[PDB]
RNA sequence: CCGACUUACCAACCCGAUGCAAACUGCGAAUACCGGAGAAUGUUAUCACGGGAGACACACGGCGGGUGCUAACGUCCGUC
RNA sequence: UCCUCCUAAAGAGUAACGGAGGAGCACGAAGGUUGGCUAAUCCUGGUCGGACAUCAGGAGGUUAGUGCAAUGGCAUAAGCCAGCUUGACUGCGAGCGUGACGGCGCGAGCAGGUGCGAAAGCAGGUCAUAGUGAUCCGGUGGUUCUGAAUGGAAGGGCCAUC
């Protein structure tokens, strides 16, 4: 499950997830699934999302994930009060913007890919969109 | 110095036509020659690190400058500022004469001797090697020494490549294997 | 820590002294410098003595 | 069920401000003496009629108006000051 | 001794492409702030000194944020 | 209690049992000045010598160094080396910065007397920012002050310091 091997800090501000995505475009493979939605996309998620698509196409071809979950999540356990320091880290996440290229996918049918990635976008919180490399 | 005339009256000339060099002063010319002992051992007893130092002065004929630790490292329990050697850098006619020395009367004296690897040049011309023990040179006497210690040699050329470094030491009979 | 005060007492008659820290075990020897002494109005030797 | 007791913050520590910057913009007026910037390390360089104290302080040498410039091969920034 | 083949694996540096950062910056606004000149408007709206205070439990709403679960009619700051 | 960074919203300031680290010193040289010098790392060639010691050359260009955290600085170096020294001086101080205040900080220039330099000049500690504690009380030295009738003295004041 996706998370640094190591990092300068453990803990981080919650900050905002304004604004609009980088890397808006197919890259390296010919078909990819494309977030319009926006929110935090947890490594868990991200990987049963991956774990679907494979399955649809039995391997076969090459899966490219754009996404990675740098961002530590922090929570408090139950029964505890307010104060007392910032809450213990408990999962990654990725911090999505609309028109971030979130999976890319080639070396299949585009028939199949759509049935992939419609059986991995099921698992995802965002909603996404099915998009093709363009020219230019 | 007897062989800087050898330079200026035969080397000089057979190695424009050798090269064929447009200039005299692009011929390759001999900067200086550097001893150095690495005596290490001066961790242990300063008196090593003396008579490693009176060693160079007797072969080189001037006094070493003790060479300190660049920096500490504790794969050979070395401080910073630590002596580990000694130096010394020949110019100008004792250089020639050392020179001269070598060739004539030290390399000889070598154990199975059968002249020196000619592949021992860094890239640019200069010649580096090393020798196992003093008695080479006859200014070391055999009765009084009290340790085998080595040295290294180097030369340090104008060349630009070591086949042009490699010519001017043979012109001086430089006894390559 | 063992840096430790002492004063310099100027060697010409007249009282006027400084006061410095001095490592004791380090230095075992006394310091001795010239300093202004105002009172005669010159530089004179100061030697080092009890605080 | 029993309240349970949290933990303690190893953080809480923090010195205090210390007003560093730039007092006295360009065009503004000084008398000699007048402190133009407090400073860590030079981030300003003393230029014409400017000194600088042993903490990097520059302050005016003359009355004038102060000039920031940028000057020499390493676009360093220079504070002087113009007669008036 | 030196060492050859091969890999069900991993693979730093360097090179090409793609992202992320409160405690990264070879870039960099809008505002705010400091100084100067000018017109109009304003019951001197400014500053100094002196007499008398009261207050030092704040609340919500917008905008920028830490904490919390971008929970609270929660909590702690900035500005209106 | 003190220092550095973020939070802190591009002037200053700004809270929380918010997120991260340090101090309660060291140095008569690790201060002053004059002269000189320039790093890490890696690749080649060399006695013992090895992944790593000293030596030569090249690439690189500050990725090193800074007595100790972090930030900002530093090639004219503030980094490294050597000679001579005690300015780690005494009395002051135009004018500013920062505090409610007690306080804290920067400082050209005057007078005296010094050190380095041929000289211009530089020096009132240390690349800067932490290394600290009011008043009372009492001790030590000095002094052109005071001295309960008078001459002293005790005690007090003033100056240095504990
Ligand atoms: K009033
Ligand atoms: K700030
Ligand atoms: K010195
Ligand atoms: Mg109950
Ligand atoms: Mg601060
Ligand atoms: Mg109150
Ligand atoms: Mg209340
Ligand atoms: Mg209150
Ligand atoms: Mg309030
Ligand atoms: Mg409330
Ligand atoms: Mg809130
Ligand atoms: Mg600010
Ligand atoms: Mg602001
Ligand atoms: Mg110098
Ligand atoms: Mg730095
Ligand atoms: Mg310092
Ligand atoms: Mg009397």
């Amino acid at each position: 499950m996706l998370q640094p091997k190591r990092t300068k800090f453990r803990k981080m501000h919650k900050g905002r997830n304004r604004g609009l995505a980088q890397g808006t475009d197919v890259s390296f493979g010919s078909f990819g699934l494309k977030a319009v939605g926006r929110g935090r996309l947890t490594a868990r998620q991200i990987e049963a999302a991956r774990r679907a698509m494979t399955r649809a196409v039995k391997r076969q071809g090459k899966i490219w994930i754009r996404v990675f979950p740098d961002k530590p999540i922090t929570e408090k356990p139950l029964a505890v009060r307010m104060g007392k320091g910032k809450g213990n880290v408990e999962y990654w996440v990725a911090l999505i913007q609309p028109g971030k290229v979130l999976y890319e996918m080639d070396g299949v049918p585009e028939e199949l890919a759509r049935e992939a990635f419609k059986l991995a976008a099921a698992k995802l919180p965002i909603k996404t969109t099915f998009v093709t490399k363009t020219v230019m | 110095a007897k062989l800087h005339d050898y330079y200026k009256d035969e080397v000089v000339k057979k190695l424009m036509t050798e090269f064929n060099y447009n200039s005299v002063m692009q011929v390759p010319r001999v900067e200086k020659i550097t001893l150095n002992m690495g005596v290490g051992e001066a961790i242990a007893d300063k008196k090593l690190l003396d008579n490693a130092a009176a060693d160079l002065a007797a072969i080189s004929g001037q006094k070493p400058l003790i060479t300190k630790a660049r920096k500490s490292v504790a794969g050979f329990k070395i401080r910073q500022g630590y002596p580990i050697g000694c130096k010394v850098t020949l110019r100008g006619e004792r250089m020639w004469e050392f020179f001269e020395r070598l060739i004539t009367i030290a390399v000889p004296r070598i154990r199975d001797f059968r002249g020196l690897s000619a592949k021992s040049f860094d890239g640019r011309g200069n010649y580096s090697m090393g020798v196992r023990e003093q008695i080479i040179f006859p200014e070391i006497d055999y009765d009084k020494v009290d340790r085998v210690r080595g040295l290294d040699i180097t030369i340090t050329t104008t060349a630009k490549s070591d086949e042009e470094g490699r010519a001017l030491l043979a012109a001086f009979d430089f006894p390559f294997r | 820590g063992i840096r430790e005060k002492i004063k310099l007492v100027s060697s010409a008659g007249t009282g006027h002294f400084y006061t410095t820290t001095k490592n004791k075990r380090t230095k075992p020897e006394k310091l001795e410098l010239k300093k202004f002494d105002p009172v005669v109005r010159q530089h004179v030797i100061y030697k080092e003595a009890k605080i | 069920a029993h309240k349970k007791a949290g933990g303690s913050t190893r953080n809480g520590r923090d010195s205090e401000a210390k007003r560093l910057g730039v007092k006295r913009f360009g065009g503004e007026s000084v008398l000699a003496g007048s402190i133009i910037v407090r400073q860590r390390g030079t981030k300003f360089h003393a230029g014409a009629n400017v000194g600088c104290g042993r903490d990097h302080t520059l302050f005016a040498k003359a009355d004038g108006k102060v000039k920031f410039e940028v000057k020499g091969p390493k676009n360093r920034k220079f504070i002087s000051i113009e007669a008036e």
